[PDB]
Formats: C-alpha cells, structure tokens, sequence
RNA sequence: CUAGUAACGGCGAGUGAAGCGGCAACAGCUCAAAUUUGAAAGCUGGCUUCGGCCCGCGUUGUAAUUUGGAGAGGAUGCUUU
C-alpha cells in the first residue's frame, strides 16, 4: 500500500508530562 | 556576453580559459554581476545549465580581493544535499582556484570525521559541506568561521527532500549573519523553500527562473528493463555485457566518481576499451571525451549519474544503471526520454539485486511497463579469478578497489529510498567480491523519548560551550 | 548528630560531585528514602546543606555556617537517642510563603 | 597483538581463568626456594612494558615476602624488600623493576628483571647501557626503583611539598641560617 | 546453584565480517623487498672489492 | 587596510625551508663574517647509481617516453614508482 | 578582564585520552568472554536475573566503594545478561 | 648512539651563527 | 624577598610552608602498546692466514619506524647528506 509513488512510507515511560511553574514540561515520577 | 567582456581578475579570467569555457549561459549571465555586486540573489536553475560556475566566481573574487589566507577562517561555505555532488563541486573548483593562493575543501557525511577536523583547524577558505557533517563541525569542531563573506545553497529542494529542514535552521542560526551574501538555488519552489528563503536571505532579493515548464511526462508504453542478478556477480555480468554488446553504443551510469575511476582503470588489464567521465579529470579533458563520444559509431562511456544529468545524451542503444540512481522520479522519467527518444530504438535498464524487489513495486504502483531480462549464467566471462589475483598484486588497482568500495556503500547509505535500498539487507563479503576482494575492507556502516532518570528535570540555565 | 537524631535515617558514604544532582534521586530510590538531607562542601571549608522530598518535591539549599557540634563539653545537656522531639517554629514562619516550604520539608 | 589481550586478562584478576591459574602457581611457588630464578616472565606483557627484552644479559628472578607487619608499619613496601633480596643473591647484576605475580595469606610474591652490566650485548646497546654506568649500583638500595620512587613522594604538586627533591634536604634548607658579608 | 556453569557465547557467536583495522596497506607488502636488495648490494660490494 | 582584522598582515613582508633560512663605519670583524657567510660555495651534486642508470635506461629503450605506460610496466618496473617520480628520476638523468 | 582578542586552538590529541578505540573495545569484550566471572560479580548477575536490582546495586558499591563504579558494573553486567538470552 | 639519534644530527647540526649589534 | 604570612596547635610553649616576582643556569629525550611478513633485516661467543668461518641466543620477539601540544600510510614537489 504504498501511497505516494516514489517515496518513502510514512512512519514504557516512568514519568508523566505536567506543566511547571514557567510553563515548561514537568515530569512526574 | 563573455567571460572576458566581464571585468574579473587575471587569474581567474585566464582559469576559465583553461577550462576551454567561452560562452556564458542563461544563469551565468544574469546572477554572476549581481552577486559580484553585492546584492543577495535566489534563482531558480535546473542543475547541468552551468548554475555551478555561477556561485563560484563571486566565492574566488570575494577571498582573492580580500586577500584570504589559511589563517583567516573559512571564507565562502557551500551547502549541498549528496555526496556525489559535493566531489562536482570540489572538482571544478580545483580548476578554478588553481592560479590562487586560497585554500578548498571539502567536508560530507561517511568520511573520516578525525581527518576533517585537521583539515578544518589547519584553514579552508572554501568549505563545500553537506548539512549533517556540516552542524557536527560548526558544534564541536574548532575551526574559524567568524570571517564568513558568503553562504550558499545549493539544491534546496532536495535538502529539505532528504530531512535536513532541522539542520538547515541551525545552521543559519550559528552562522554569521553580518554583512554576508546568501545565494541560494532550487528548482522547485515549495513552502518549505519559501520557508527556508525567508530566515537566510536579507530583506527583498532578486529572483531569477530558467527552468522550463513544459516537461514530457511518462505513458504506459515506456518499457524499463530490469535484471536480477547477485551482488557477487554484478560487475561479471556487466563485463559479459559489454564485451559482446561491443561495436555498438553503450552508457553505463555508476554511483561514485572512484567507483568510474576504478572500474575504468580496471577495464584496461581485462582488455576492454571504455571511454570514461569523472570529476577528477580537467575540464576540457571531459568535453573532448564526450566530443569523441558523440561523434563515435560504436564505443563504450562510463559517468556518474550526477554527470550525466547535466549532460546531453545521444542516441544510444542502451543505457545502462548498474548502481541505485540519486533521483529514482527523475531518473525514470528522463532516461526513459533518451532510450525511447528518436528514430532510434534504445533500451534502458536497470541492475537490480534480490533485496531490491520493492522497486517493482513501486514500478508497478507508478503504472510504467516492465520488461525482464533472463540472464542464462553459462554465458559469464568468469574472469573474478584474473580480477582478485590483478587486485591483490597492484597497489594502486588496489588502493582504486578500496575507495570504490568505500564510496559504494556511503552513496547507498546516503539513499533517499532507505525501504528499497537498505544497507542492512546487502551482504557486504558479496559486495567486495564484485570489487574483487576475499574479504571485504572495514566500512561503518552507520556513518522518541522513554526511560528518564528519575527524579529529572529539563535544562533551565547555565553556560554551555 | 543529625543522623543519632533521626531514627527513621540512614548514613551514606562520599557522593561523587562530578555526577549529576538528580543521581540522588536514583540514590535515594535505592535505599528507599523520600527525603535527602545532602551535605555538600565547597573549597574543603564551606557547607550548604540540602533537604528534597525525592521524586518530585521541592529542594531547599541552604548555607550552613557557625557549627557547635555535641562534643564540645559547654553544652551540659543530653537526651535520648532515638526520642521523638518537639518541633518549636517561630511565626514567620507561617507568615512568608517560601518558610512555609521551608517548614513542611 | 596478543600482549594487548594479555593486558585486559590481567585487568580480570578475579576471573575463573585467572584464578585458577593463580592458584596452581602459588602452590607451584611453595614447593620451590625463597628466590630462585625464572627461565621466563610468568606474565610477559607487564615484563615487557616495564623493559624486558629476549636478549642475553636479562633474568627474570621469583622471590616471596612474607606479608603482614612488624602495630609498626615499615616506611617501604613489600615490593622493595623483595628486590633488595634478589639484589644481594645476584650481586652481579643490577635491578631494573619488578611486578606482582602472586599473593597468598602469608607470602606477596614478586618477579625482578635483572640486567648484566658487563654483557657485551647490553654494553653495545644503546637505551639500556646508562645501567651499567657506576651511578646505578644498587638502585633498589637506595630508592631508584619504581616502588622507591612512590614511597619517598617523588611527585609534582602542591600535596608533595616536603618530599620534592629529597625530604631530608628540603628540611635541612630550611633549617640552615644564612649569614651574608653586608646584613 | 551450578558451581562450574558452561561458558554462554554471547560474543563469539556473531560472526565478524570485516578486519578490525582499518588502516591502509603499505606499499611494501605489494612490491620486491627493499632490505633483500640492501643486502644483495652489500655483498655485490664485497665479491666485487673480492 | 585590512577588511579582516589580523595582526599577523601588519607583520607580513604552508610550506617553508627547513635547512637554512632565506635572508636579504662599522667593525673589521663584523665584515670579515659578512663575507665568510655569503662566500659561493661548492654545490656537491648528487649522482646516481650505475644500476639506477639500467633501469631507466631499459624504462626508455621499451617505451620512449610515455611516462603513464612506465608505471604501469611491471617487469620493468618491479617496484610500483609513480609516473611523477619516473619523470622526475628521468630528468635527473638527462634522457626525458 | 582586559579585552583580548581570543583565537581559538588545534584539537589537543592528549585531550583525546578519553578512549574511543574500536579495536580495544573488541579485546575488552573478547576477554570478558574467555575469562569469566569473578565470586561477587556471579552475586550480583543472580540478583539481576532474580529482579533483585536494588539489591544488586547496594551489593557492589559495598565491594567497589563508590556509586559511580556501582553504577558502571551493574550496567556491563545488565549487558551481558541481555546479549546470553539473544544467543541462546 | 641510535640510529633516529644519528639521522637528527646529519640533517640538523648545530650551526655557526652570530647576531648583529 | 614572599614571611614569621597562609595554615595547624588550651587559637599555650609555639610549630610553620607554598604560588607569583627578581636573578644564577637552562636541553631535551628513550620504551610498551601496530605484522618486516615481498624474505630476524638483530646480537653473544670462539677459529682465524684478519677477510670471514662456523656454535648458538631469539618468533613466549632481537633490528628499522612511532612515543599523544604527537604519529602512521599514501600522494606530491622542493630541500639535506
């Protein structure tokens, strides 16, 4: 099923993405 | 115009004069005042129309008027998205800066990364690079590159084709943005080019097409022949080819320039004579050679694919793939023109290995007609035993054996298509069997987030150098 | 003295302080503790004392400076080891929002 | 390139070939004398990066310390008097290292290398014929070796201050008063 | 327990298909001795001083 | 002026000479050294071998001049020399 | 400080101590297949495989003495454990 | 002496120089 | 000279350096880790008519090349005995 002719094909965490104070990725664990 | 009727400096006037190149052509004309001028110029140029020559005349005249040495820095830096591209550049560049006092040099991906480093640090002062091995050296390496008068970029489409749209931003980023020219060629224009044309260029530049509109698409009658043959027996094949489909017309197209310089001089023990094209000759070496060529009844010529793209091919009867093409959609699409083109009737075709059976595939899914070629394996020249014993008793066919070799792989694994050509499916003791070697010489092969540490946080501040 | 004071706390040896400070944490999992009282020392005469809650607390760094330790013999008082004392604050410490981090920890 | 392999094998000196190797040769070296001299090096990648060569005028000797103490520590190592008893037994010759073999529960056992200062071979030889001039009698005698070098604290910095340059001539200038003609 | 367990092959069981050094050949291994004709000179020197 | 700013150019007057160096009312015995350092001196020149003469002289005698077809000779060629150092032991010897 | 105009310097081949070898890498991992397993470290590849982990870790500092080379042993001889399943 | 010891000393011998005033 | 300074001692008796700076004198090198592998090319003896004859050591490694502000190998063109 290769959609476009010649190309390519399209393409456990100990942790969970919160936000912080700055509003960056804060990982809890 | 002509390149003498432009004002440039004695040396490089009388360096295009030994290249035997007169006449300037469409992009030539109008992009080389301008950049000499100062101003930051975008074009739009099918690549072979001469747009080459076009960005280097300003790099040389820039570092020869401000008199550049090794000591100074890096000078002018081109961006170019392959390899075997980047080898055109550094060859013609070497006949254009032969009167000069300049340094050049080159810096790509699957070299060695310890030589590149001692190159960089001793002084280039015309760096041609492709973008992965160029952010490797501009973060890590230490080398000058505060005196940096221009950046150019060459075949933008097909950087950002390949996955180096990441790159690209940093390398804009890190570079020196002051009182530099940017000069930048693609022959499609997409968003992403668009995208990449606004955070490199200064303010509103001059925008210049050559590239014609009407092209010839393909039918469903323009057949494309293939041939299955083992990765061991892929040059013993080719040399059973062209040893009885002499006195008539023969181009093979290969992958690398030391796989043309290797098999070229190869061809002259095994008693076959093949006239041959790579970047390592001079320039009007090559022009007289494909002027022999064109001219000639009967003959055989062997050039990179790269080359030949700028080329104009005559009629011939076959043309001949023997190594994976860099554009497989342009590749199809022209060579399918320049066998089925004229009175002439010409068959193009392809060498494929058992582990590339998803091109056929991908032939069928674009609807172009097939033709398979049986290949009966009595009729072989089985000349491997002369061949490894003429390798390993030559120094320098053997030295033109490893680079070929080396230059074989880093080109398949620099491939766009990573489904159909992969580089962990092909058995490298075939491989060097073809080059002809009991075993096979030491190649790197490889040259989402999961699992923190506990407890860690992300980067918040602090000096990093 | 601090460590007599704590039942509930174990000793560790030499922390390396060319690793990383988020190795305590994988340190402290180890011997599973959800406080670390670091002690580090700069230039072999300062100390900065650290308490964390340790997968995802807050951490306090403080200087710590004019050190009496028990053996110097004016003190005259003793207790036992091991007993359960009585925590006397003081009201800023309720008033400022950074001493009520403070306290807690 | 096999001494590389014979470099990281004696890294691993826990491991079950080593260990079984070592335990065979101390009980090998127990039924043998005191000091008594090897036909060659028993591990020849530590010989021969400490300057063994296969040439006529170098010996390789096995000697045993018995290890503990005198609660007195003595000021040299186990090392040292292991090359000073091979030195008094072979009084022709001049030591030039030595490296640990073995180590039991009662005995640390050590092998020296020995060059011949009156051999012609070693004589003619350049790179090895400081040895036989007359300033390196005894060198294990008087603290030249590799393990003297390490127990006087012939090192650089500012952690050596009383040992760079010999420790009883730094403290002697130190301890000298310097009277000038015009004070 | 197993107090003398059999070796696992974990690293010589993958087969390696390249020589480790990548180092370029001298061109020495390729052609006629150089200390062979060193030699022969020195004795052409003295069969010809006899 | 210097459009790069490089002390190195104010002091200008990657290969250099390794055995000597090219260089450019007062005392007796300052000029009697002037002139014993810049006295001409015998030059010494270098030969060749008589078996060295025979190589390249068979080299000549098989292929005239054509210096690419040398270097790939190999009879008389024992040794792989490259084209460049054939021409160049060549014009030492005084046949091209 | 004083404003000098910095230059920067030619990649030291000491500061390249930090060793990157293939080929030592090869006889590292070549040896600890010839020679084997030493008494504490057969402890701590039995922990491992029980899923004693942190056992494991508090077990070799005590014999090593530091957390950083508690860290590096645990993690060869996770490896190793890895690589045996993937022959077998 | 050895013969890399020899081979510094044929090509690179101390030389015979003076200075100017 | 730094300097009875830092530092350590019931912070007693006291003990007690070093970096920088100014001078005297200055000099750099040798191995192990790489296969010469198209040729152990290395060396101890002792018999000599003194030029070269054998006995051996040594491949579990003797010569040449390399010793990490390096190096190797190819190519390249000058320069040195």
């Amino acid at each position: 099923e290769i959609l476009e002719p010649f190309v390519d094909p399209p393409r456990d965490r100990n942790y969970r993405i919160e936000k912080d104070a700055n509003g960056g990725i804060r990982y809890v664990y | 115009q002509e390149f003498s009727e432009l004002n440039l400096s004695e040396k490089t006037t009388k360096a295009i004069a030994e290249m035997g190149f007169t006449k300037m052509t469409e992009i030539q004309r109008r992009a080389i005042p301008p950049a000499l001028a100062g101003k930051d110029v975008l074009g739009a140029a099918k690549t072979g129309s001469g747009k080459t020559l076009a960005f280097l005349i300003p790099a040389v005249e820039m570092l020869s008027s401000l008199r550049f040495k090794p000591r100074n820095g890096t000078g002018a830096i081109v961006v170019t998205p392959t390899r075997e591209l980047a080898l055109q550049i550094f060859g013609v560049a070497r006949e254009l800066m032969k009167y000069h006092s300049q340094t050049y040099g080159v810096v790509i991906g699957g070299a060695n990364r310890r030589a590149e480093a001692e190159k960089l640090g001793k002084g280039v002062n015309l760096l041609i690079a492709t973008p992965g091995r160029l952010l490797d050296h501009l973060q890590n390496t230490p080398f000058v590159f505060k005196n940096l008068k221009s950046l150019i970029i060459d075949e933008a489409d097909r950087i950002l084709e390949i996955g180096f749209e990441d790159e690209m931003r940093q390398i804009v980023k890190i570079l020196p943005k002051e009182d530099r020219q940017t000069m930048l060629f693609s022959a499609t224009q997409t968003t992403k080019v668009e995208d990449l044309a606004r955070i490199s260029l200064r303010p509103g530049p001059l925008y210049i097409n050559v590239d014609e509109e009407k092209k010839y698409s393909t039918v469903e009658g323009l057949e494309q022949g293939y041939v299955v043959v083992e990765a061991d027996k892929r040059f013993l094949l080719l040399f059973s080819f062209l040893k009885k489909m002499a006195k008539k017309k023969i181009i093979v197209f290969f992958s690398s320039c030391n796989s043309v310089k290797y098999y070229s001089e190869l061809l002259q023990y095994i008693d076959l004579p093949v006239l041959d094209l790579h970047g390592k000759q001079k320039q009007q070496k090559r022009t007289n050679t494909f002027f022999e060529f064109c001219n000639a009844k009967s003959g055989t010529l062997i050039c990179t694919d790269v080359a030949a793209r700028g080329l104009d091919i005559p009629q011939v009867d076959w043309i001949v793939q023997f190594d994976p093409p860099d554009d497989p959609r342009d590749y199809i699409h022209r060579v399918g023109r320049t066998a089925r083109g004229n009175n002439g009737k010409g068959r193009s075709l392809l060498f494929l290995q058992p582990c590339e059976l998803g091109f056929l595939a991908h032939l069928k899914a674009a609807k172009v007609p097939v033709v398979e070629y049986d290949f009966p394996k009595n009729k072989i020249l089985n000349v491997q035993s002369q061949l490894e014993k003429l390798i390993s008793t030559n120094y320098y066919l053997n030295q033109s054996a490893k680079e070929g070799y080396r230059s074989y792989i880093h080109a398949y694994a620099s491939h766009s298509l990573r489904s159909v050509f992969d580089v962990h499916k092909l058995d490298l003791v075939k491989v060097a069997k073809s080059f002809g070697f009991s075993t096979p010489p030491r190649v790197d092969i490889t040259l989402p987030q999961g699992r923190r540490a506990y407890g860690s946080q992300p980067r918040q501040g602090g000096r990093y150098k | 003295d601090l460590a007599s004071m704590l039942p509930h706390g174990r000793k560790d040896a030499k922390f390396d302080t060319k690793s990383r400070l988020y190795e305590l944490c994988e340190l402290a999992e180890l011997y599973n503790c959800n406080n670390v009282l670091f002690f580090e020392a700069r230039k072999g005469k300062d100390l900065y004392m650290w308490f964390s809650k340790v997968p995802n607390g807050p951490t306090v760094k403080f200087y710590a400076q004019n050190l009496h330790t028990m053996e110097e013999l004016h003190f005259q008082g003793n207790c036992l080891k091991g007993s359960r004392p009585i925590l006397s604050f003081d009201a800023a410490f309720e008033q400022e929002p950074y001493l009520k981090v403070i306290k807690e920890l | 390139g096999a001494l590389k392999y014979l470099e990281e094998l004696s890294k691993k000196k826990q491991s079950d070939v080593v260990r079984f190797l070592l335990r065979v040769r101390c009980w090998e070296y127990r039924q043998l004398n005191v000091i008594h001299r090897a036909s060659r090096p028993s591990r020849p990648d530590k010989a021969r990066r400490l300057g063994y060569k296969a040439k006529q005028g170098y010996v390789i000797y096995r000697v045993r310390v018995r290890r503990g103490g005198r609660q007195l520590k003595y000021q040299r190592s186990l090392r040292a008097t292991a090359e000073e008893r091979v030195g008094r037994r072979c009084s022709n010759l001049r030591v030039l290292n030595s490296y640990w073999v073995n180590q039991d529960s009662t005995y640390k056992y050590y092998e020296v290398i020995l060059v011949d200062p009156n051999h012609k071979a070693i004589r003619r030889d350049p790179r090895i014929n400081w040895i036989c001039n007359p300033v390196h009698k005894h060198r294990e005698c008087r603290g030249l070796t590799s393990t003297g070098k390490k127990s006087r604290g012939l090192n650089k910095g500012h952690r050596f201050n009383k040992t760079r340059a010999g420790r009883r001539k730094t403290w002697k200038r130190h301890n000298t008063l310097s009277l000038w003609r015009y004070r | 327990e197993d107090p003398y367990p059999d070796t696992v092959e974990w690293f010589t069981s993958v087969e390696e298909k390249m020589p480790l050094s990548a180092a370029p050949e001298p061109k020495r291994r390729f052609i006629p001795s150089k200390n062979e004709a060193k030699q022969i000179m020195k004795l052409v020197r003295a069969i010809r001083e006899g | 002026s210097e459009s790069d700013a490089v002390p190195q150019q104010q002091q200008q007057e990657n290969h250099i000479r390794q055995h000597d160096l090219e260089l450019e009312s007062k005392p007796e015995v300052l000029r009697a050294l002037e002139r014993e350092a810049t006295r001409p001196v015998e030059k010494t020149v270098r030969h060749q071998s008589e078996r060295e003469r025979e190589w390249l002289q068979r080299l000549v005698d098989k292929h005239g001049d054509d210096v690419a077809a040398m270097a790939r000779d190999r009879k008389l060629n024992p040794y792989q020399q490259t084209a460049s150092d054939i021409k160049r032991r060549l014009k030492k010897a005084g046949l091209l | 400080g004083h404003k000098t105009t910095r230059r920067v310097l030619k990649e030291r081949p000491s500061r390249r101590k930090g060793a990157q070898s293939k080929r030592t890498q090869f006889v590292r991992s070549l040896i600890r297949e010839v020679a084997g397993l030493a008494p504490y470290e057969r402890r701590v590849i039995e922990l491992l495989r029980n899923g004693k982990d942190k056992r494991a870790r508090k077990f070799s500092k005590k014999k090593l003495g530091t957390f950083g080379r508690a860290k590096r042993k645990c993690e060869e001889l996770q490896r190793i454990i890895a690589e045996s399943r993937r022959a077998h | 002496v050895l013969e890399k010891t020899k081979k510094r000393l044929t090509h690179f011998p101390q030389r015979k120089y003076a200075v100017k005033a």
